[PDB]
């Protein structure tokens, strides 16, 4: 008659998923090109209220199966669930022919782009602060049990030079209290087990974090460049890693190398990373040798 | 699950219960011709708008409707042909689910709400697996058999008349196209009614601006008691493209998993 109950004491997800009609927001220009769809820069005017809000509008290519737009709906779910200064937030979706996610615009955009264009005004303390903020964001993500399966310099947005946030969540998955691992592509950012056994954990995003920090310290160099996507497992298996960035001291490269250990449990925690990089950030010219300061 | 046929003298209409979009429902009595017994029944009168005058004979959509039987649908006890078609069913005193949730509101258990979602889903699934398209699913057309069990009513009626706006899918409004997908849409709206304790869909608006809003990307807002998990379902039911929408099987299953742990998905007190 009624369904028998067996309760799992987890908290109800009371995230508000607001929906907007297309006529509430305008599309000004294009920010991003791809096969996924299109990212726009535009304006959102909530009707009634006074303000007009700068926004990014991500619009999608139609469904493959019942599953293809599951992707974008899970993305919206995750982006509506998170709340953190260093991970930013879904403002709503427009359910039309093509689903459109609507987020707050970040004027300076991609962080990879930023460290690539401003190579010689980027001082120690900005880089280190960035590492700290990213570590904080990933820690929040870990403490709400979802794994960012695609952490990279591409997926970090710049609100202000002081302030950066994490965003993609297209591949993100929520682990149950039950689970510890996720069984399932960015080859040069994934951990070895992710390539060999399709295993994703919080300790894989630590590897991805190491590669990210490596991208930042090399001012936007391409990881394992000249080395195709195939092969890389062999390289990692011999024990070869990414080279030591010129501005990095042996301590920072120590942290990086520690992020790229085979044993996932040997790798640092995001907690530890926050502590370490916060400590380095209070004496930044000690841990990074850059000639501008 | 075989269709029984009545003679016009066997049926007697005692009081008008109300009228809707299609027919007029009477509280009446069945008196078999041999006997003097009066058995309380529900007689829905549908006027023949064919012009071909063919409710005088039992058609095959009639036999189709007269066939179906399931734990969570309102079974058709019998039918009576003629000038006007008379659909005879059981008289469910507890009334519709709409009035019920409007009357008890939050006092009902979240377990009951989720389980009712499951039951309605099962009924619609049965109807779908026997080729029956409802074309008029709503909170008003789900009646209480038991205080803990509900049944889907008024299925197949729409296809008895020649060729409700707030429960219809977009393709139905635009092109008069009706499928099981559109029934999924209507199911979404019905569950929305359920979780809001009987609210009026698109209250402030008028009937004219509903399809506009739907084509612009607008939907019914998230119910106060609904977790994002439960609202996501309704949202996926209201997709513009049919083949993206959930199947009734999937709906029943996900509402079953949700029903296995009510306080995680509905917040009421
Ligand atoms: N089996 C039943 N037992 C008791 N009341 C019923 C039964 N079937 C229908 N009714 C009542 O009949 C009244 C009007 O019937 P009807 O017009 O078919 O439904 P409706 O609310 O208008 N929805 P619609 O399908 O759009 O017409 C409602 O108040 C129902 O509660
Ligand atoms: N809210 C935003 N503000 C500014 N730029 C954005 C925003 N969202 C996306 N972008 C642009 O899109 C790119 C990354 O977007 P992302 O959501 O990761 O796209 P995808 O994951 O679909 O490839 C960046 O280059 C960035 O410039
Ligand atoms: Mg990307
Ligand atoms: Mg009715």
């Amino acid at each position: 008659l009624v369904e028998p109950l067996t309760p799992s004491g987890e908290a109800p997800n009371q995230a508000l998923l607001r929906i907007l009609k297309e006529t509430e927001f305008k599309k000004i220009k294009v920010l991003g090109s791809g096969a996924f769809g299109t990212v726009y820069k535009g304006l959102w005017i909530p009707e009634g209220e006074k303000v007009k809000i700068p926004v990014a509008i991500k619009e999608l290519r139609e469904a493959t199966s019942p599953k293809a737009n599951k992707e974008i709906l899970d993305e919206a779910y995750v982006m509506a669930s998170v709340d953190n200064p260093h991970v930013c937030r879904l403002l709503g979706i427009c359910l039309t022919s093509t689903v459109q996610l609507i987020t707050q615009l970040m004027p300076f955009g991609c962080l990879l782009d930023y460290v690539r264009e401003h190579k010689d005004n980027i001082g120690s303390q900005y880089l280190l602060n960035w590492c700290v903020q990213i570590a904080k964001g990933m820690n929040y993500l870990e403490d709400r049990r979802l794994v960012h399966r695609d952490l990279a310099a591409r997926n970090v947005l710049v609100k202000t030079p002081q302030h950066v946030k994490i965003t993609d969540f297209g591949l993100a998955k929520l682990l149950g209290a039950e689970e510890k691992e996720y069984h399932a592509v960015p080859i040069k950012w994934m951990a070895l087990e992710s390539i060999l056994h399709r295993i994703y954990t919080h300790q894989s995003d630590v590897w991805s974090y190491g590669v990210t920090v490596w991208e930042l310290m090399t001012f936007g160099s391409k990881p394992y460049d000249g080395i195709p996507a195939s092969e890389i497992s062999s390289i990692l298996e011999k024990g070869e890693r990414l080279p030591q960035p010129p501005i990095c001291t042996i301590d920072v490269y120590m942290i990086m190398r520690k992020c790229w250990m085979i044993d996932a449990d040997s790798r640092p925690k995001f907690r530890e990373l926050i502590i370490e990089f916060s400590k380095m950030a209070r004496d930044p010219q000690r841990y990074l040798v850059i000639q501008g300061d | 699950v075989l269709a029984r046929i009545f003679k016009e003298t066997e049926l007697r209409k005692l009081k008008v219960l109300g009228s809707g979009v299609f027919g007029t429902v009477h509280k009446g009595v069945w008196i078999p011709e041999g006997e003097s017994i009066k058995i309380p029944v529900c007689i829905k009168v549908i006027e023949d708008k064919s012009g071909r005058q063919s409710f005088q004979a039992v058609t095959d959509h009639m036999l189709a409707i007269g066939s179906l039987d399931h734990a969570h649908i309102v079974r058709l006890l019998g039918l009576c042909p003629g000038s006007s078609l008379q659909l005879v069913t059981q008289y469910l005193p507890l009334g519709s689910l709409l009035d019920h949730v409007r009357q008890h509101r939050g006092a009902l258990g979240p377990q009951l709400l989720l389980n009712w979602g499951v039951q309605i889903a099962k009924g619609m699934y049965y109807l779908e697996e026997h080729g029956m398209v409802h074309r008029n699913l709503a909170a008003r057309n789900v009646l209480l058999k038991s205080p803990s069990q509900v049944q889907v009513a008024d299925f197949g009626v729409a296809d008895l008349l020649p060729p409700p706006i707030k429960w219809m899918a977009l393709e139905s409004i635009h092109f008069g196209k009706y499928t099981h997908q559109s029934d999924v849409w209507s199911y979404g709206v019905t569950v929305w009614e359920l979780m809001t304790f009987g609210a009026e869909p698109y209250a402030g608006l008028r009937l004219a601006e509903v399809p506009d809003l739907l084509e612009k990307g607008g939907r019914l807002a998230q119910p106060q008691i609904c977790t994002i998990d439960v609202y996501m379902v309704m949202v996926k039911c209201w997709m513009i493209d049919e083949n993206i929408r959930p199947t009734f099987k999937e709906l029943a299953n996900e509402f079953t998993r949700m029903a296995r742990d009510p306080p995680r998905y509905l917040v009421i007190k």
